[PDB]
């Protein structure tokens, strides 16, 4: 049925309107919110536009998924905070809504090109619930320090997408696809999203930090972590390719691993040299992952990651969680170390379980999945112009 | 459509297979101003009977079922019927025979000391059993034995009842405020005037006359030769809304004179919160419900089933004649099942059961009827009109400031227009007019040129005797036997009439497709 | 409900489910009887 | 309690979508044949 | 003839310099964050949103930049003169946010006549339209005293109907059936998505810049945020609904997703509640998609009014919906001020837009400004040195 997507979108919008009527009531953090907003809707949106025949779907489904996600995440996170009571909408609620949208977009990066918009709406709805429950658990039960959300956002979304793609495994696409190839101007467009993410990541890691020392420490640590990560990503991208060539996938993605891996330790007093070391290790790990672990996952473990979001969010997210554990062990934080370990493990496990359940739901042949031949093609769901 | 398949639920699926393929057309066909004008017409045409019958039911049952319950039931059943029925042009709502049954059942419960609403719940429970069996065995195949004879008799009788009640409301208005030389200037107005008031009945008569006159004038202007054709037809489709607006403004600009307005409930609450709630326990609210009445409700359930079945099926026959250009199909088995099931469900909620009323459905079909360049061209067969009417009836409570400024006299003129426009599709009415015409002026139709004049006049006179008898039945306390007396004309057509009429005369005079035998 | 109502062993959902089950059983019995007839 | 409310909302949305899809599939299977 | 464009531009710039010297003399560091976002909206979102044409990207973005740059100098002058009543005035942060709102109105009008006008015509249209817009908005804000903080009436509807009037006067019979250059490309649509996303993200600052600090500004931000959120969902749903085979159309995603932000402008600061803002956004998105599907062909083929970007379906119809929503919100007790003044503001905005657009189009229709032929419409090569390679 071709009417599944508009019907589902209208029903979801009506449900959001009813929930905002039932549960929702009525400024120095606004520029940081705008920076996070620009990240969510431009950086992730254009970062996935590297495919030559899937730019329309990537950017449009990014916008649609994040627009549904901010409302649904607002409702779910507010309900979890207020124990089922009404709550006021401030700037922090909008920031956390954009964070939930970020998690859903990170998951969407894994199954890009092999899913329908209807599947994306369903995955958004389920993933927001799972992510918000995990985030509430980490923030209020374990009370870990994850101000940059290496474990609760990046690792969670990465492993959620990995589980969804593992359930949604296609045997015909395991050896590659003719449409799964980048273009010149498509990579040029992806650099826009890469640059915007890199420029505004300190606000991502310092939006909801405690005002004062912690916020400044988060800003400075994120900035220097990214500065080191860029150089190390370039170096290792040259190292792992033939004749020292630079691979555009590495420059587009791995340059952002420093922000992910410094997220847990952002507000800690790890010093700029420590942040630079973390960013360097993150860039090295991301490049090594893209070079070697992604084909290993695709061919042997039967888990296809379209954008390689594992190498950008999961491995740097786990690195950031372990860095938080070490930094607590070194006295850089007054949190519990066992709580940081529990937060990392619980984030990974909840992501895997929720991804398995959501992928099992999405495998039902009702949502208009593309055929194996038509994967990574805009013409399945969009009116594509005749010329490029 | 009326054939017997021999398969269990065969007629149900056949009606499902007929109309549901056209579902996308049922939404796209409604994007026209004529559908909107039909919605505006049928909104009043279904809300005003709903309000009046809810008031009467609350008065006669001590507000155990009232205006709010009737409005909610109308909205729910109309939405479900427009979204699922195979004849969406039908209008679902409360009717007079249902009110008579409610009065009789309330009297029976009061005499025997039984709980009226719990008895209603049990009767509605018994209704679901009856209609499932009838649809399963294709009990709607017996409708094929109702010819143009019974259809036209029932339609003419129902139109006469509607027009007579419309005039009787004006008579009641005149009697409540008679023309007197002197009046008491100090009369209490809440909740209703306690004495005769000056200029009330005469202004109501003026409003009713103006409404009917302007409705007829704009209907004639639809078929006239003035103005550009598109604008002329747009105005003609919106003739009733324009007449209503003109007369409402006329009444609004007169401030001193009191006129009775529409009254809606304050909010979505039961009429009597001290008697029952939204959900009624089938085991009893105040006292334990007797076991014997659970089984004894079958006979009243049978009577209600006969009433609803005959009313809805004859209405479906009338609104879906081949001569009315209904080229999308109608479902006899599905719609009857839906109507009786929704009635049984609404009985569980303390709300009245509903059936397809003839007058409102025929007006709704005629509102979407497109006349060619005379000759009926096509019908805007779509589901949006009935759904919008149901939604507006449900929302009538929330729009009290608008409905409180509309007089009943304008609605009376609208009812008169509906009654005089409901007689168009009846050949019995046309033959009645031929009783006062010279034989040479009679039209060139098969039932006149092939049958002698006195034979046709005798055929018309026999029908009038049946009409007069049915009028006697209505004006007697045994008015619940009316469907049986209407059924008794089926033996009259198929047994007694052939003894005095030839086969060719019967074929010409009673033709399903208006053919020359 | 409203005001004070007598308390029954079965609640309204329970009693309506029991009544619906009895009705479904009666309908099924009638349908099976009709299926048996017109075959032998 | 917030978890109960969120699960209830998910159940309502899933039930609505499933009922609509079930009605559409039943109508399609009755209509095509 | 050949020097008309630079000569007119230098004369206008010298006039702006003289007027600034005559009238203009020199909280700020608080609203500056929001000004930066409006400037990014004005100079990027509108600039790239209209670059969807496959052979008109250069003219789109460059003429957008030129028009907005001249507008921020002319709107400052005219609005400061109107507020100060002919006396010298000092320029602060609010003075340069209103000058970017005038530029926004002129760019909305540009969206209607895109591809069929010369840069000289755009200079003239900017100069006249800023005067008309400033007078209308002074009337609305000070005489009528209407609440139009997001300017659904003074900016969006005004610019949309101004552009419709100009396109009606500048109607070309040869372009009624269509043109070979009036179609999109893959990467041009990606640039249009760049512009769309920037407008969508920074619209809350656009609506809440002039709002009273405190509760009203926060209400404006929240309402715009959730109205846009609802608008995206409904626009996607109805774009899938109205198009063939359920295929999404990029024009709908690029434009109709901003209709929620357009429509919530009048009710931005009011206590219309987030659910009310989401309802307004959903209705605006549905209306915009339906307009793009049906009404734009009716406007082009039947009413002889061609709308290149469909700025009617994005700014006018959602703008009128926003005016009606403001009237209803005043009715429902959601704010102060009378219904009659909101209705008068909407009517005066539409009427002044139509009349000023008629006069401006009459001045533009003169065969003096080097407007292109019917063959060369939607082609960059008429004014720009287009590279051989794409
Ligand atoms: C609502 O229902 C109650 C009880 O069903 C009505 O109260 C009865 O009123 C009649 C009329 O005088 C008398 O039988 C008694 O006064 C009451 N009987 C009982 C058993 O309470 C009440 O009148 C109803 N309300 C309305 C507005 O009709
Ligand atoms: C035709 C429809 C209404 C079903 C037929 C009704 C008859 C056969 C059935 C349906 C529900 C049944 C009742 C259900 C529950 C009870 C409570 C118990 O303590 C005594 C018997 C009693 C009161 C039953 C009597 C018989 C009953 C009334």
């Amino acid at each position: 049925m071709r009417f599944t997507f508009p019907l589902m979108a209208i029903v979801l919008e009506i449900a959001m309107i009813v929930l905002f009527g039932l549960f929702v009531e009525y400024f120095e953090l606004y520029p940081l919110f705008q920076d996070v907003h620009v990240m969510i809707f431009v950086g992730f949106g254009f970062l996935m536009t590297f495919l030559k025949k899937y730019g329309f779907s990537s950017v449009g489904i990014n916008l649609l998924v994040a627009a549904l996600g901010l409302q649904w995440g607002t409702i779910v996170q507010g309900i979890l905070q207020s124990q089922g009571q009404k709550f006021n909408i401030g700037i922090k609620n909008m920031i956390n809504a954009d964070f939930s949208a970020a998690t859903v977009l990170i998951s969407f990066g894994a199954v890009l090109g092999k899913t329908s918009p209807t599947q994306m709406l369903i995955m958004t709805i389920l993933e927001i619930v799972f992510f918000a429950h995990n985030e509430y658990l980490v923030s209020e039960i374990f009370k870990a320090s994850d101000i940059g959300a290496s474990m609760t956002i990046h690792a969670f979304g990465a492993y959620f997408g990995l589980a969804v793609a593992g359930i949604l495994y296609r045997s015909g696409l395991r050896k590659g696809h003719e449409n799964e190839e980048s273009a010149y101007y498509s990579d040029l467009f992806a650099m826009i999203g890469t640059l915007f993410l890199w420029m505004f990541w300190p606000s991502f890691n310092s939006a909801i930090a405690e005002p004062g020392d912690k916020q400044c420490r988060a800003i400075v640590n994120t900035y220097f972590s990214l500065a080191a990560c860029v150089l190390t990503a370039f170096a290792f991208s040259s190292l792992v390719e033939h004749r020292g060539k630079l691979n555009m996938v590495h420059i587009q993605n791995a340059t952002l691993a420093g922000g992910v891996a410094v997220g847990t330790c952002a507000d800690m007093a790890i010093h700029p040299f420590g942040s630079m070391i973390i960013g360097s290790i993150a860039g090295m790990v991301s490049v090594l992952g893209y070079k070697f672990l992604t084909p290993l996952f695709t061919t042997k473990l039967r888990i296809h990651d379209t954008c390689g979001v594992h190498n950008l969010h999961g491995l740097p997210g786990v690195v950031g969680g372990l860095a938080g554990i070490v930094a607590v062990a070194m006295g850089a934080s007054n949190t519990s170390m066992a709580m940081q370990a529990a937060a990392l493990g619980s984030s990974i496990g909840t992501a895997v379980v929720g991804g398995l359940m959501t992928g099992l739901i999405l495998k039902l042949p009702l949502w208009g999945q593309p055929s194996d031949q038509n994967c990574y093609d805009d013409s399945v769901y969009w009116k594509v112009p005749k010329t490029r | 459509p009326l054939q017997q398949t021999g398969q269990l639920f065969g007629g149900l699926v056949r009606d499902i297979r007929r109309r549901y393929p056209y579902y996308l057309s049922d939404i796209t066909d409604a994007f026209s101003p004529q559908v909107l004008a039909a919605v505006i017409f049928i909104y009043f045409a279904a809300l005003s009977p709903a309000i009046t019958f809810g008031g009467l039911l609350g008065e006669k049952t001590r507000n155990q079922m009232g205006v709010s319950e009737l409005l909610i039931s109308t909205a729910v059943q109309g939405i479900l019927f427009a979204l699922l029925g195979a004849q969406p042009l039908l209008v679902v709502g409360f009717s007079g025979p249902l009110l008579v049954f409610e009065e009789a059942f309330f009297s029976f419960c009061e005499t025997n000391g039984l709980e009226y609403i719990v008895g209603r719940v049990w009767i509605g429970f018994w209704l679901i059993l009856l209609v499932v069996l009838v649809v399963a065995f294709e009990g709607s195949f017996l409708v094929r034995f109702i010819s143009r004879y019974t259809q036209e008799i029932f339609s003419f009788l129902i139109s006469l009842i509607f027009i007579y009640e419309t005039f009787s409301k004006l008579i009641k208005i005149f009697q409540d405020h008679p023309l007197q030389k002197t009046y008491n200037y100090n009369v209490l107005m809440v909740p209703k005037p306690q004495g005769p008031l000056p200029n009330t009945a005469l202004l109501s008569l003026v409003l009713m006359a103006g409404t009917f006159f302007f409705a007829m004038m704009l209907r004639k202007f639809k078929n006239s030769s003035y103005f550009p054709g598109k604008l002329r037809r747009v105005i003609g489709d919106f003739g009733v809304p324009i007449s209503i607006l003109i007369m409402v403004l006329v009444d609004f600009f007169i401030q001193d004179t009191y006129t009775q307005k529409l009254s809606v409930p304050d909010g979505f609450k039961v009429s009597n919160s001290s008697a029952r709630g939204w959900v009624i326990h089938p085991l009893g609210l105040r006292s334990e419900f007797p076991i014997w009445m659970m089984f004894a409700s079958a006979l009243p359930a049978l009577l209600v089933f006969i009433l609803i079945f005959l009313e809805s099926q004859i209405t479906t026959l009338i609104v879906s004649k081949p001569e009315r250009k209904m080229v999308k199909g109608s479902g006899f088995h599905l719609d009857l099942l839906l109507v009786v099931g929704m009635g049984g469900v609404a009985a569980l909620f303390g709300m009245p059961w509903l059936s397809a009323t003839t007058v409102r459905s025929v007006t709704h079909a005629n509102a979407l009827t497109v006349m060619g360049k005379a000759q009926i061209q096509e019908v805007k067969e779509q589901r949006i009109s009935g759904l919008l009417v149901a939604v507006l009836v449900g929302l009538s409570i929330l729009m009290e400031p608008i409905l409180s400024r509309i007089p009943l006299a304008v609605l009376f003129g609208i009812f008169l227009y509906m009654g005089v426009t409901s007689l168009s599709g009846i050949q019995l009415f046309d033959r009645i007019l031929l009783l006062f015409k010279p034989p040479k002026y009679h039209p060139d139709v098969p039932y006149v040129k092939r049958v002698k004049t006195w034979r046709m006049h005798l055929f018309t006179g026999i029908q009038i005797i049946c009409l007069a008898v049915l009028w006697v039945v209505k004006s007697t306390p045994a008015s619940l036997a009316l469907p049986f007396v209407l059924i008794l004309t089926v033996p009259l057509r198929r047994v007694l009439l052939p003894l005095i009429f030839r086969n060719v005369e019967l074929q010409c005079l009673d033709a399903d497709d208006a053919k020359a035998t | 409900g409203e005001r004070v109502q007598l308390a029954h062993h079965f609640s309204e959902p329970e009693i309506t489910l029991i009544i619906f089950g009895v009705m479904a059983g009666v309908i099924g019995t009638i349908l099976l009887i009709s299926y048996g007839i017109r075959r032998l | 309690a917030p978890v109960v409310i969120i699960l209830i909302i998910l159940c309502v949305m899933a039930g609505i979508i499933g009922t609509i899809l079930l009605i559409s599939y039943s109508i399609r299977r009755l209509i095509k044949a």
